[PDB]
Order: structure tokens, then sequence, then C-alpha cells
RNA sequence: AAUAAACA
């Protein structure tokens, strides 16, 4: 058993310190300008000291490929992760299990903890607030439970009949919408804790649901090939559009912060752009992963680029404006990539498997050798 | 004849009996996934072995893998048409009616595999395909420098489209195999026919192995019965172009030296003097 | 050093009025909270406060002599139903387990209390 | 006290 009441030996740990790296920016930005500006940080391992967060550097997005890694975080009861996100103080890590357990994994230095018994189901759905106050769980049994930053448990309440998959949240404490296999999506009253309103016409199990940042649009996607992308219309009820855009099993949609773009997660191996403005058209897809693309994240300091998860457990890296991608790990991060979640500061990347693993993912250091298992296996 | 020959392997215990086990069901595995003729009756086998051992959980074992041998039974039978009208069988003789019309049914081929039956992103699965298409072509039409230049040409552009998809390691594997391809040609079968050198020149200028290209290029004028006239026009034609003015002077010295090089190097000459090093004295003399 | 120069002591600024009375602090929702980041409310140590159980900040209770091992990482699922002490002081800690239990410690910079 | 030590 488990219960931190026996001894262990002391240990240094592996420490991912973004501190160093802040310190430097604050140093830097007095006498920068811009990033044309900077001091290059040069191809050799005594660079150590040069390297400034993705804020230091906007232009060259390159910088957060994160692909050296850092450490295999798993439990003593493997269960396969769902979901993951971090505390948006960056400080720790919440993550779904099937068990319903919440592993707080650490930041700076990754162990462990507490251990949780959130959900008597599959862990689906997490999702923060904008001011880190009131934090969103979701499972398969139907049950949203809201956290506090100490991880309190509150005043649970049966959403769904059936099994949610997502949940998104209005710019504010007031609203949000969870998506489920019976087919709906529905959107909730925060506090009072009420059904506002049923979005039916649908067809089957709509499995991710996103809101967007500023205009009061829930984006959805589905299984349902005739119905996949809705927009929905929050205050009126009403199907605001349709974008008929995957052969099959739409997985994960998300939008960016700047409010444009919309990009969609999909069975058939591909990664869409979609200007929410103009659903005539098309922007670019995202063509690479060798099996289906199931976990998606845009990165938080550079729109722009975006991590995007395989079935195959392939984590590849894209950009908007480069067709072909950026980096990549294939045979891998084993199993089937089920989330993504960046560090606020955009510079370490998560994951989780439906193996029982979920690793943790830092920017390649300074003239290193990608010799390594994920990179090159030589 | 494997799979009956690790039935034979004489086993004892039980960890060696496993060790059998084992060593039968990958060579199953493997096999039902490679479309061919009798691929209904290996899985007949496969089905019957999966049962001859432990009948529960062989109710499992075969419907993990039912499926991607659904997309392997379906494309064999894909696999038939393009296979059941060519020879596989006729000596290598280059072009002189039939001859031609074996060609179109190559060419078909060749492009009905770069079709990709199999649809998938993966170009090492995809071009390996392709390059087996090549190798059975090879094998017929040999003396034919087409097939010789649209297999390398195809190895070029998997070497650039796996260059922008992260596999960087196999991205040079394919380029040097596009000059395994090329070499291929120029020793064993076309050593006389000048097309492939050029192309085989051209695709290391391409990587920017300049000082192998010399050897290509010295390798074809120690050829005794060729027109070095042509080539000295390629071979100053790459001096110019990659290492300066005066480096291809040098080649034109080594032009006026050779007896069997007639008019057409006089000619290129003075016009790569005039158009690229703006002279006109030196394209006059 | 800035309290020469553009020194405020002797402004009442509205933002201490507004902290003082607490200026329309709302009941808080969902009555499994923690009170977390709160400090105190002067009405419940003065005299009766107003509200019960759902109120924003916090209510102290006597006899807390060891303070909380979980509150100093930020986990506080008790709030003020805790049994233990919130403070900061460094000489209210529970005695460290290995140390009064197996025989030395291991870390150098336990926190905890090492007694003899 | 509710996982402080969750170790390779
Ligand atoms: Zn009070
Ligand atoms: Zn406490
Ligand atoms: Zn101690």
């Amino acid at each position: 058993t488990f219960d931190g009441k026996r001894m262990r030996k002391a240990v240094n740990r592996k420490t991912i310190d973004y501190n160093p790296s802040v310190i430097k920016y604050l140093e830097n930005r007095i006498w920068q300008r811009d990033q044309r500006d900077m001091r290059a940080i040069q191809p050799d391992a005594g660079y150590y000291n040069d390297l400034v967060p993705p804020i230091g550097m906007l232009n060259n997005p390159m910088n957060a490929v994160t692909t050296k890694f850092v450490r295999t975080s798993t439990n003593k009861v493997k269960c396969p992760v769902f979901v993951v996100r971090w505390t948006p103080e960056g400080r720790r890590l919440v993550t779904g299990a099937s068990s319903g357990e919440f592993t707080l994994w650490n930041g700076l230095t990754f162990n462990f903890e507490t251990i949780l018994q959130a959900h008597d189901s599959p862990v689906r759905a997490m999702t923060w607030s904008h001011n880190d106050m009131w934090m969103l769980t979701a499972d398969h049994g139907g049950y949203v439970k809201y956290w506090q930053s100490n991880m309190n448990n509150v005043k649970m309440f049966q959403a769904h009949k059936e099994a949610i998959r997502e949940a998104s949240f209005s710019p504010t404490d007031n609203k949000f919408a969870t998506c489920s296999d019976d087919g709906t999506v529905r959107i909730w009253d925060f506090l009072r804790c009420h059904e506002e309103r049923i979005l039916r016409g649908h067809g089957a199990d709509v499995k991710c649901v996103d809101w967007h940042p500023t205009k009061g649009l829930v984006v959805s996607g589905s299984k349902d090939s005739q119905q996949p992308i809705k927009f929905w219309d929050p205050k009126t009820g009403q199907s605001l559009a349709t974008l008929h855009a995957h052969k099959n099993t739409v997985m994960e949609v998300k939008l960016n912060l700047n409010g444009n773009w919309l990009l969609t997660a999909s069975r058939d191996h591909l990664c869409k752009l979609f200007d929410i403005r103009n659903l005539k058209e098309e922007l670019q897809v995202f063509r690479g992963h060798k099996k289906e693309a199931t976990a998606v994240a845009w990165h938080p300091v550079h729109e722009g680029l975006f991590a995007s998860g395989g079935s195959d457990g392939s984590l590849l890296f894209w950009h908007v404006g480069v067709e072909k991608e950026v980096g990549g790990m294939e045979m891998a991060h084993e199993g089937m990539i089920w989330s993504l979640a960046w560090h606020p500061l955009g510079h370490i990347l998560c994951s989780g498997s439906n193996d029982h693993t979920s690793k943790f993912w830092t920017r390649n250091r300074p003239g290193d050798k990608m010799r390594d298992r994920y990179n090159l296996n030589l | 004849d494997y799979i009956n020959f690790l039935k034979g392997v004489e086993a004892v215990g039980s960890y060696a009996e496993n060790q059998r086990i084992t060593a039968v069901r990958r060579v199953y595995q493997r096999g039902c996934v490679n479309p061919m003729i009798n691929i209904e009756q290996l899985w007949r086998d496969y089905n019957k072995y999966e049962e001859g051992i432990n009948i529960h959980l062989a109710k499992k074992m075969i419907e993990d893998r039912s499926r991607d041998y659904m997309n392997a039974r379906r494309v064999a039978k894909e696999y038939e048409t393009v296979m059941k009208g060519l020879d596989r069988n006729a000596p290598s003789v280059p072009p002189q009616p039939q001859e031609a019309q074996q060609v179109d049914m190559w060419k078909k081929y060749i492009q009905w595999e770069k079709s990709n039956p199999l649809r998938t992103e993966d170009q090492t699965l995809i071009t390996k395909r392709v390059m087996f298409a090549y190798e059975q072509c090879l094998l017929v039409l040999g003396h034919h420098p087409d097939i010789w230049y649209e297999a390398a040409q195809y190895l070029e552009q998997s070497s650039k489209l796996l260059a922008e998809k992260g596999d960087m390691n196999n991205a040079k594997l394919f380029s040097d195999e596009a000059a395994n391809i090329y070499e291929r040609a120029i020793s064993t079968l076309l050593k006389k026919n000048m097309l492939l050198y050029f192309a085989y020149a051209d695709y290391e200028e391409s990587r920017m192995k300049y000082e192998k290209v010399h050897s290509i290029y010295n390798r074809l004028l120690a050829i005794e019965d060729i027109d070095p006239t042509l080539v000295y026009i390629q071979y100053m034609k790459f001096a110019r172009r990659a290492e300066g003015i005066k480096s291809g002077r040098m080649i034109f010295k080594k032009a006026r030296e050779d007896t069997r090089t007639r008019h057409h190097v006089y000619v290129t000459a003075a016009l790569m003097e005039y158009y690229c090093s703006k002279d006109k004295s030196v394209a006059f003399k | 050093m800035q309290e020469i120069i553009a020194s405020v002591d002797h402004i009442k600024f509205d933002l201490e009025i507004a902290v003082e009375q607490q200026l329309g602090a709302q009941p808080l929702p969902f009555p499994g909270m923690d009170k977390s980041g709160a400090a105190v409310c002067e009405f419940f140590l003065k005299a009766a406060c107003g509200k019960g159980g759902m109120c924003p900040f916090r209510h102290i209770s006597g006899e807390k002599t060891v303070v909380c091992k979980h509150w100093l990482r930020g986990l506080c699922k008790k709030g003020d139903q805790c049994e233990f002490l919130h403070e900061y002081d460094m000489t209210k800690m529970p005695e460290c387990y290995f140390y009064s239990k197996f025989g030395e410690c291991s870390n150098k910079e336990c926190p905890f209390l090492h007694i003899d």
C-alpha cells in the first residue's frame, strides 16, 4: 500500500525549471525591444543560460516544439488517463483516469501530490475557468462536479443520462456546455445548477463542445456523418449553422483565443482549420497522422501552433501557414493519446495514453543530439 | 514451408513449446497482411492453429486481427487484375508492336501502385511497395532508361516528402537508395547509355556532393566507344554551375585533348562564357 | 523611500472603507466550500457576525495547537471545520513521522519538528 | 489527520 508512512532515501529530482528562463526574459525585455533584437541561443549545451520562455520568442514559435522527453508519470493502480489539465498557476497537473482518480502531479519537478476518488465513472472532461477559481469536470456517468484550487468537492449533479465527453465555459463564471452520448448539447447555469436548454436535432452522440472566447458560440463535433459540426446560439437554442467537414467521428474541437480559427480532430486521420466567419470555403487541412487524430491543444502564448495527438500514440506539432508537421514522435508515445495540455507558460507539454501512462514533454535543449528513442532511434 | 519447418523443430518442455508457439504465430500475423493468391487458406490454417492450442482464447485472437485481414483480403483481389496481364518471364530487350504494348502494362502497374490502393499516409509503406513494383519491372525490361529514371525520381520525390514530415533518418536512406538505383543502371545493364549517367550526375548535384560527381562523369569518359562531345558539354555545364568559371575551363581543357570529341563542345563553351561570364572576347576566342 | 515625499498615512481611502465592513460581500454559493484565500471577518470576533455557514471570510475557533500539514501545499478540504491551525508560525508543526518513529530523517530541509 | 517519503 501507499500512504506516505514508510521511509525512502534522499533523492535529487529531474527538474524542468522555468524560473531561470523567466528571470532571463525580464532581464532581457528591458534592453530588448523586439525578437529582432534578441541574442541567439547558439546550439551548444553551454547556452543553457540564454533560454527565454516562449513569450520571449513570439517570433519563431518553433521554440515550443516539445520533443525532449522528461518523465513518464504513472500511477500504482495503472489506469489509462483521459483528461490532463494544468492548474492555471502552472503549479500542478490534475489528471483523470478510468477509475475516477485525480492524481495531482507536480510542475517544476514532477513527483505526485495527492490522489482523489472523484468520480464513480471514468473521467472524460476537465476545464478550469478564466480566473483560477473554478474547475469543471465530467465523466462517463453523467455527473459534473465543481472543483476549487485546493480541490474541494462541491455539489455534484447528474447533468446527463448518458456519458458526457466535454465541458467548456463562457468568458465568466456563469455559463458552460456539456455534450453527452444521448446526442444533445445542454448549456448549464453555473450557480443554480439549472438546466437552461437542450440543443436537440443532432442525430447521434456528440463527443466534444467548444465555446467561443467572446461571441457566445457553442461548436460541437459528432459521430453522426449527417450533422458533424454544429454551431449553436446559446441564448435562443436554435441551430445557427452546420458544417459538413469529416467522413467519420469528429473527436475534439478547439477554437483559438483570438476568436477566428476553428480546429477539428477527427477519426479520418485529419485536423482541419475553419475560419468561423466563412464556413463556405475551408482553410488548410493537416495531413500526417498515420492513424486517427484524437487529441488537439492550441498553444497558449503562440497562436498559430498546436500539438496534435494520434490514436497510434503519434504526437505531432503543426503551425498555421505550414502544411506539413514540425515535431514528431511515432511508435514513441505508446498507446492512444486522449488529451494534451500545455503548461500556462507554453514551454512544457503533457500527454496521456490509453496505455496506463502520461508522459511530460519539455522543449529541446540547445545543442543536444536527438538520439533519444522518441526522436531518432539510432 | 516455414510454417511446417518451425513445427518440425523439436522442442521439449513447456517454455520451448511456447517458444514454438510464439515463432509460428509471428509468421501467421505477418503473412495475413500480405496480398497474394491463397490468402484465404493461410487464414483458414490460422483459425485451426488458434483453436488447435486453445479454443477459448481463439475467439479473441482471430477477432483482434480480423479487420486488417479484410483490408488485406480485399486489396489482394484488387492486385489480381494488373498482375494477370503481365508476363513476368520475358528476357530484357531494348526497344526495337508487342514490346511497347508490354510497356503500357508496366506503366499501368507502376502508376496503380502510385495510386496507393492501401490508402495510407506512411510514405515508407507507399514507396517500398512502388519500389517492389520497380524491381519486378527492371527484370523484364531492364534495358529501358525510363524505368530506371522513373524509379529513382520517385525516390527523389519520396526523399523530399519524408524530409518534411519529421522522418529525417529515413529521408537519406531513400536518398542514397536513389543513387543506388542509378548505380545499378550504369554498372549492370546499361553501361553505354548516357542518359542514366546524367540523371545520376544531376541527382548528386541536387544532393550537393560535388566531389562524387566528377567520379561519375569521368567513369563515363573511360568507356571506349561513346561520343564524349555531348558529355563534355554537360561536364562543362556542371563545373560552371557548381564550381565557377575557372573550373569550367579546366573541363574545356580536357575536352580539347580528347580525340573522340566533335565540334559541339566548341559551340557550347563560347556560349557558356558569353551568357554567364558576360564576356565577348573569350566567347570570340 | 516613498513615505517621506508622497505619504498617504492620513488618507482614509475608499479602499480601506471597502474592506472594514466588507462593502457588499455576497454570501458564497455551494455550502460545502472551504472559504480559502479569505482572511477573517471582524463581525465574528467582536460580536455576532450575522450569517452562519454560508459566509465569505474565515471563522476561527480556539484550542488549535498544531498547524495543518496539508494546508501548506494548498489543499484544504476541511476549511474552518479543520481541527488544525492555519497560520505560518514555525513552532506549532507536528512531530516529523520519520524522526519520531523511524530513527533519523532523510531530507536535509525537513520543516517538521525533531524532538528527542 | 486526508498519500509528508509516490521508491528503481
Ligand atoms: Zn463571517
Ligand atoms: Zn487545514
Ligand atoms: Zn524529518
